[PDB]
DNA sequence: TAAGTCACATGGTGCCGAGGCCGCTCA
DNA sequence: TGAGCGGCCTCGGCACCATGTGACTTA
C-alpha cells in the first residue's frame, strides 16, 4: 500500500505546486491592478521581469527547506530517503545527455557533408 | 460469393484511350462500360458536383464463374483530393498484369483500401439502397449481423456477434422516422442504447447482410455479380484525405 | 503509514488555503475588472512595478515534483533521442554507400 | 448474359420468399408464450399453444355454463330462503 | 460518444466503477479482470417494443471468459459502463435468455 | 507571527482561515449531526438485531432523469431485505442473506429478483406461495421474509445442537451435510446416523454391529430415539450412563 | 467530479453519484424503512449507549413499545453488553416488563437467544 | 387450409390472435353478467338480513 | 413469358474431441 | 543438456442454418 502513498502524494505535490505557481501569479496581478486602476497590458519586458520574480522565489523556498531537513541527518524519516533517491536520479543522466548530443550534432555534420556532396 | 478487392489510385486515368494496348497485351478484347452516374441523388446528400464517371473493364471469355469472370470497376471524380478508386471481383491471374499495366502505363501510384468501422456502417447504409428503373430509391431491407472480433488478455472474450433480424431492423428505422441511413441512424443508436456499446469504437470485423451481402475490413463480397453505385461512392468518400 | 497519511492530510489542508486564497483573489480581480469600464489597458508605470519589485513544506513538494517529472522527461529524451540517433546511423550507412554509388557512376 | 438474368432474378425471388419464411416464423415465436430457438421447436410449441387454447376455450365454456348453474341456483334458494 | 490524459485520481475511480458494475466488488473477489467464474458461452435475445413493434437483437458471446473481456472492453473506453445492462454485467451468469419487459427469463 | 502575505495585499484578502479551522470547514461544506448521525446507527442496529429488516436498495440501470430540471427518478423500484439468525453457541450474528425483489414494469407487484439463499430452501416456491403468487404490500413481504428466516433458523439450529453435542464430548466426530439434516455420529463406537427434518427426528439408523450387540434392542433403540433433537439429547445421555 | 457521500446525503444527491447495488446510506430514509415497512406500530427508543472502553464492551439499554393495541400496549426493555469488535453477546438481560405481559413473557424470555425473544413479542 | 408456407403461418398467428381477443371477450361478458348476478344475490341478501 | 412456390442438393459457419508439435521450462 | 506440461491448432466428424437452381405453377 506504500505504492498507492507514494503516488497519491504525487499527484498531491503536483496540484500542490500548480496552484502555488497560479497563486503567484494571480496575487502579483492582483497588487498591479490594485495599485493602479486598470493596467493590465504590461509589456513583454515586465512579465518576464515578474516570472523571473517567482522564479527565484521559488527556488529559493526549495533551497530554504533544504537547509531545514538536509541538515541534520537523521536517517529515519521516510522523506529523507526520498530526497536522496530524488537527487540519485535527477544527478545520474546528466552527463549522457551532453554526449547523445554531441554525437548527434557530429551526425549532423556528416548529414550536411554527405548533401553537399550529393 | 464474389469478393471484392479495394485499391486507390492516385490520378484520374482516362480508360477510352489507350486499352487498344491492353487488348494487344493480354490478345484479348475487353468489355470496356462508360456511365456517368450521380449517386447523392438525395437533397440532403448534396445537389452539386454529385457526377461519377464508372468505367466497368471485363476480361469476358466465358460465363461460367468467377474463373473467367474476373470484372474490374473503376470509379472516379475530378473534384476530390484523391480522384479515382478501383475494385476488381475474382481470382484470375491475370488481374495483376492488368494492375501492372494500369501502374507502367499511367503513372499511378495504387494502396489498398481498409476500411473503418464508421466507414463499414456507412457501407452497410449504402448496400441496402437500390436504383431502380424507373429513377426512385429502395431500401431493400436485409436481416443483418454485426460481427466483432476483441482482442482482450487471456484472449477472455475471443468474438461476439449482434445479430439483427430484418423486421426489427426496419421497425427501428420507423421509429427513428424517414431517414436513408438506417443502420447510422437508427440501428447504431438502438444499439449503443440498449447494451452500451459504441460499435463505431469497438473492433468490427464484418457485418453480414443475409443473402446480399458481407462487407468486411479489407474486402467485400457480394452474392450480386455487380457492385451498386451507393457503395462505390461511399468508397470513394472513404479514401479522402 | 500514520505520518504519510497525516502528511497528506497536511498537504491538502495547504492545498486548500491556497485554493481560498486564490477564490479570494480571483473574486477581487473580477470585482476590480467589473468597477472599471475602461475596456483598454492602461500602460503600467514603471515606478509601480518598481514598488512592486521592492515587495514580496511547499519547497518539498517543489523539489520533489521538479526531480520526479525532470528524471523522468531526461529518460524518454534519451528513449526518443538514442531511436533518432540510430536511425540517423543507419541512413548513413545507406547514404555513404548510395554516394560511393554515385561517384562511380559519374566517373563511368 | 440472359439466362445469368434470369437465374439471378429467380435467386432473387427465392430469397425474398425464404426471408418471408424466417419472418413469418419469427413473428409465430413473439405470439408464443415461452420463447424458443429452433423452427422445429417454435412450431411444435405453436401447435401446443392452438391446441392449449382450444382446450381453454371448451373449458372456459364449461365452466361458465356451470357458473351460470350455480347462480341460477343461489337466487332461487334465496328467494325461497326469503318466503320462509 | 463526443470525447486523453485524464487526472489519474478520477481515472483510479472510473476503473473502481467499471470493477464494481463486473464484478460487485471495489477491490474484486480475489489477472484483474478474471471474473469468479469465467464463462465460455452466452447468447441473450433483447426483445423491446418500440411503438408496437417487437425489436429482438440476438448478441451472441464467445471466448475464455466473457464478462472479463467485456469488463476490459468498458476500461477501454469501447462500451458505456453507464448503459451497459445488468444482464451485460454479469448478472445471472452462464444462463442464456431472452429479455423482455426488462426481466431476463432463461431458455430451456 | 508569520505574516505571509504584503501589507498592500493583506486588506482584500482573508486571512482568517488559517486562525480559525471552523471557517475553512463551513467554506468547504459537524458534530451536532455527527451526534444524529451516531444514534441513527446505533437505532439501525437495534433494529436489525431484529433478523428481518427492510434496506432501500436502487438499481442503477433504473436511474432516469425526467429532463424537467434533472431529478433522477428511479424508473422500477427495488426492495432489499436481510436475514441474520443469531447463533446462540459462538454468541454471535450470522453473516446475513440478501434477497433483492424488484417491482415489475406491468404489474405493479414485487418479483424474485435476486438472493443469497442456497438452493436447499426453495425460496422461489416460498415466494410463490406468499399470497398466491403476485405480492404487494409490505405485509406479504415480510411474510415471505419470516417464511424463509423460519428455514434458516431451523437450519442454524439444527446445526448448534449438533455442534453443542459434539462440544460436551457425549458423541464421537461426526459429519455435517449442508443443511445439518443426514448426520452420523458414534456414541461409544455404535455408528448411529439419522435423517431429521424441522425441529424433530424422523428417522434413524444404527448402523455398527458388536457380536454382543443384538437386533431387537437395536430396533427398540431407534423407535425410541425418534421425536425431538432436546428429547433425542437426554434420551442419549440418559442410555449412555 | 469527486464526491464524498455520508449516512446525512441528500436522496438525490445520492441518485446522482449511484453506481453500485449497495443499499442507498441515506440513514433516515432507512430508518424511514425500519419504521414504517418492516415493523410498523413498534415505538423503539434508545437511551443510554454508555461504554467500558478499557474493557472494549458496549452497554445499550433499549426500550421496545409494542403499541399495535394502542389502548394498553405491552412495553419492555432490554440491556444488552457487547463485545464492540469480534462481535460477541457476553450477556443480556431484561430489565423491566410491563405486567400486562409480564407472565407470557417471563415463560417466553426464559430461554436464551433473546432474537427469538423480540421476534415473538412483536409476532 | 392455405398453399404457400407464409399464408399458413400468418393465418396461424390470426388464429392465436383471435382465439385470444375471443377468450378476453367472452371473460369481459360472462364478468358482466356475474356482476349483475351478484348484485341481485347482494341486494336480496340485505334484505333478508333486515 | 415474368413471377411465384416447392423440394432438392450443395455451400458454409460453428462446435468439439483427438492428437500432434511446439514453446519454452526447469533440473 | 533432457524430459515435460500447456497453449495452440488442425484434422474431421457432426449439427444446423444458409443458398442457388431446376421443376412446376400462376398470370
Amino acid at each position: 500500500s506504500s505504492e498507492k502513498q507514494w503516488e497519491r502524494i504525487q499527484q498531491l505535490e503536483k496540484e500542490h505546486v500548480e496552484v502555488y505557481r497560479e497563486l503567484l501569479i494571480t496575487l502579483d496581478r492582483l497588487y498591479l491592478i490594485r495599485k493602479h486602476n486598470h493596467a493590465v497590458i504590461l509589456s513583454h519586458t515586465q512579465q518576464r521581469l515578474l516570472e523571473i520574480r517567482h522564479q527565484l522565489q521559488i527556488n529559493l523556498e526549495k533551497t530554504a527547506l533544504l537547509i531545514r531537513l538536509l541538515e541534520k541527518p537523521d536517517n529515519t524519516n521516510v522523506l529523507f530517503t526520498k530526497l536522496q533517491n530524488l537527487l540519485e536520479e535527477s544527478n545520474s543522466l546528466d552527463y549522457e545527455l551532453l554526449q547523445s548530443l554531441g554525437a548527434q550534432s557530429s551526425l549532423h555534420k556528416q548529414l550536411i557533408e554527405s548533401r553537399a556532396e550529393r | 460469393p464474389y469478393t471484392w478487392k479495394f485499391l486507390g489510385i492516385s490520378k484520374q486515368l482516362s480508360l477510352e484511350n489507350g486499352i487498344a494496348k491492353l487488348n494487344q497485351l493480354l490478345n484479348l478484347e475487353v468489355d470496356l462500360d462508360i456511365q456517368t452516374i450521380r449517386v447523392p441523388s438525395d437533397p440532403d446528400g448534396g445537389t452539386a458536383a454529385d457526377e461519377y464517371i464508372r468505367y466497368e473493364m471485363r476480361l469476358d471469355i466465358s460465363n461460367l464463374d468467377e474463373g473467367t469472370y474476373s470484372k474490374f470497376i473503376f470509379l472516379g471524380n475530378s473534384k476530390m483530393e484523391v480522384p479515382m478508386f478501383l475494385c476488381y471481383c475474382g481470382t484470375d491471374n491475370r488481374n495483376e498484369v492488368v494492375l501492372q499495366w494500369l501502374k507502367a502505363e499511367y503513372g499511378v501510384i495504387m494502396w489498398p483500401i481498409k476500411f473503418e468501422q464508421k466507414t463499414m456502417i456507412k457501407l452497410a447504409d449504402a448496400s441496402i439502397v437500390h436504383v431502380t428503373k424507373e429513377n426512385i430509391e429502395q431500401i431493400t431491407w436485409f436481416s443483418s449481423k454485426l460481427y466483432f472480433e476483441p482482442e482482450t488478455q487471456d484472449k477472455n472474450l475471443r468474438q461476439f456477434s449482434i445479430e439483427i433480424p430484418r423486421e426489427s431492423c426496419e421497425g427501428l428505422a420507423l421509429g427513428y422516422g424517414n431517414t436513408m441511413h438506417p443502420y447510422n441512424d437508427a440501428i447504431v443508436p438502438y444499439i449503443y442504447n440498449e447494451t452500451g456499446m459504441a460499435v463505431e469504437r469497438l473492433p468490427l470485423t464484418s457485418v453480414i447482410l443475409a443473402g446480399h451481402t458481407k462487407i468486411m475490413r479489407e474486402s467485400i463480397v457480394t452474392s450480386t455479380r455487380s457492385l451498386r453505385n451507393r457503395v462505390l461512392a461511399v468508397v470513394l468518400q472513404s479514401i479522402q484525405f | 503509514k500514520d505520518v504519510l497519511d497525516v502528511y497528506i492530510k497536511n498537504l491538502e489542508n495547504q492545498i486548500g488555503n491556497k485554493r481560498y486564497f486564490l477564490k479570494q483573489a480571483q473574486g477581487a480581480i473580477d470585482e476590480i475588472t467589473k468597477r472599471s469600464l475602461d475596456t483598454e489597458g492602461k500602460p503600467v508605470n514603471s515606478e509601480v512595478f518598481t514598488e512592486l519589485l521592492r515587495k514580496p513544506p511547499i519547497g518539498f513538494s517543489l523539489t520533489s515534483n521538479f526531480l520526479s517529472l525532470r528524471a523522468q522527461s531526461s529518460s524518454e529524451w534519451l528513449s526518443l533521442m538514442n531511436d533518432q540517433s540510430v536511425d540517423q546511423k543507419a541512413m548513413l550507412l545507406l547514404q555513404n554507400n548510395i554516394n560511393s554509388d554515385l561517384k562511380e557512376l559519374l566517373r563511368k | 448474359e440472359w439466362k445469368k438474368q434470369r437465374k439471378d432474378s429467380h435467386k432473387e425471388v427465392e430469397r425474398r420468399r425464404r426471408e418471408n419464411i424466417n419472418t413469418a416464423i419469427n413473428v409465430l415465436s413473439d405470439l408464443l408464450p415461452v420463447r424458443e430457438s429452433s423452427k422445429a421447436a417454435i412450431l411444435a410449441c405453436a401447435a401446443e399453444y392452438i391446441q392449449k387454447l382450444k382446450e381453454t376455450d371448451e373449458a372456459n365454456i364449461e365452466k361458465w355454463t356451470l357458473q351460470k348453474l350455480l347462480s341460477e341456483q343461489n337466487a332461487s334458494q334465496l328467494a325461497s330462503a326469503n318466503e320462509k | 460518444l463526443n470525447d486523453g490524459k485524464e487526472e489519474p485520481e478520477i481515472r483510479r475511480l472510473r476503473l473502481e466503477k467499471n470493477m464494481i458494475k463486473f464484478k460487485g466488488s471495489a477491490n474484486g473477489v480475489m489477472s484483474r479482470y478474471s471474473s469468479l467464474v469465467p464463462i465460455e458461452k452466452v447468447g441473450f435475445t433483447l426483445k423491446n417494443e418500440i411503438n408496437s413493434r417487437i425489436i429482438t437483437i440476438k448478441l451472441k458471446f464467445n471466448g475464455n471468459d466473457i464478462f472479463g473481456g467485456l469488463h476490459e472492453l468498458c476500461d477501454k473506453n469501447l462500451i458505456n459502463i453507464d448503459k451497459v445492462p445488468g444482464w451485460l454485467a454479469g448478472e445471472n451468469g452462464s444462463f442464456s435468455g431472452t429479455i423482455m419487459n426488462g426481466d431476463f427469463q432463461r431458455e430451456q | 507571527q508569520h505574516q505571509m502575505f504584503d501589507p498592500g495585499v493583506a486588506d482584500l484578502l482573508d486571512t482568517d482561515i488559517l486562525t480559525s479551522p471552523s471557517k475553512r470547514k463551513r467554506k468547504l461544506k459537524s458534530t451536532s449531526d455527527r451526534s444524529e448521525l451516531e444514534d441513527y446507527i446505533v437505532l439501525e442496529n437495534v433494529y436489525r438485531m431484529f433478523g428481518i429488516t427492510f434496506f432501500p436498495l436502487v438499481d442503477p440501470i433504473d436511474l432516469k432523469i425526467k429532463d424537467a430540471s434533472g431529478e433522477i427518478f428511479v424508473d422500477r423500484e427495488m426492495l432489499g431485505i436481510r436475514l441474520e439468525v443469531f447463533s446462540e453457541r459462538t454468541s454471535q450474528f450470522e453473516k446475513p442473506h440478501y434477497v433483492l425483489l424488484k417491482k415489475r414494469i406491468k404489474s405493479n407487484s414485487w418479483f424474485l429478483f435476486k438472493h443469497t439463499i442456497p438452493s436447499f430452501i426453495d425460496v422461489q416456491g416460498i415466494f410463490d406461495d406468499t399470497n398466491g403468487g403476485l405480492v404487494i404490500s409490505h405485509d406479504d413481504a415480510y411474510l415471505f421474509a419470516k417464511r424463509v428466516f423460519l428455514q434458516l433458523v431451523e437450519v442454524q439450529k439444527r446445526r448448534q445442537i449438533f455442534k453443542d453435542l459434539e462440544a460436551k464430548k457425549i458423541i464421537h466426530d461426526l459429519d455435517l451435510d449442508l443443511e445439518s439434516s443426514m448426520v452420523s455420529f458414534f456414541v461409544k463406537d455404535i455408528k448411529v446416523e439419522l435423517f431429521v427434518k424441522q425441529n424433530e427426528i424422523v428417522s434413524c439408523s444404527i448402523l455398527d454391529d458388536i457380536h454382543d450387540f443384538s437386533q431387537n434392542n437395536k430396533s427398540k433403540w431407534e423407535i425410541a430415539l425418534l421425536g425431538s433433537l432436546d428429547d433425542l439429547e437426554l434420551k442419549l445421555n440418559h442410555s449412555f450412563a | 467530479r469527486v464526491e464524498r457521500i455520508n449516512g446525512l446525503t441528500n436522496l438525490q444527491k445520492e441518485l446522482v453519484t449511484k453506481y453500485d447495488t449497495l443499499p442507498l446510506l441515506n440513514m433516515n430514509l432507512r430508518l424511514s424503512y425500519l419504521r414504517d415497512h418492516t415493523y410498523p406500530h413498534l415505538q423503539v427508543s434508545v437511551q443510554s449507549r454508555d461504554r467500558v472502553h478499557n474493557d472494549g464492551i458496549e452497554v445499550l439499554v433499549v426500550n421496545y413499545k409494542f403499541c399495535r393495541n394502542t389502548m394498553n400496549p405491552f412495553e419492555i426493555q432490554f440491556k444488552m453488553f457487547y463485545k464492540f469488535e469480534d462481535s460477541t453477546l457476553l450477556k443480556w438481560e431484561i430489565l423491566r416488563i410491563s405486567t400486562n405481559v409480564r407472565l407470557k413473557a417471563k415463560q417466553l424470555l426464559a430461554t436464551r437467544n433473546f432474537q427469538k425473544c423480540l421476534l415473538s413479542l412483536y409476532e
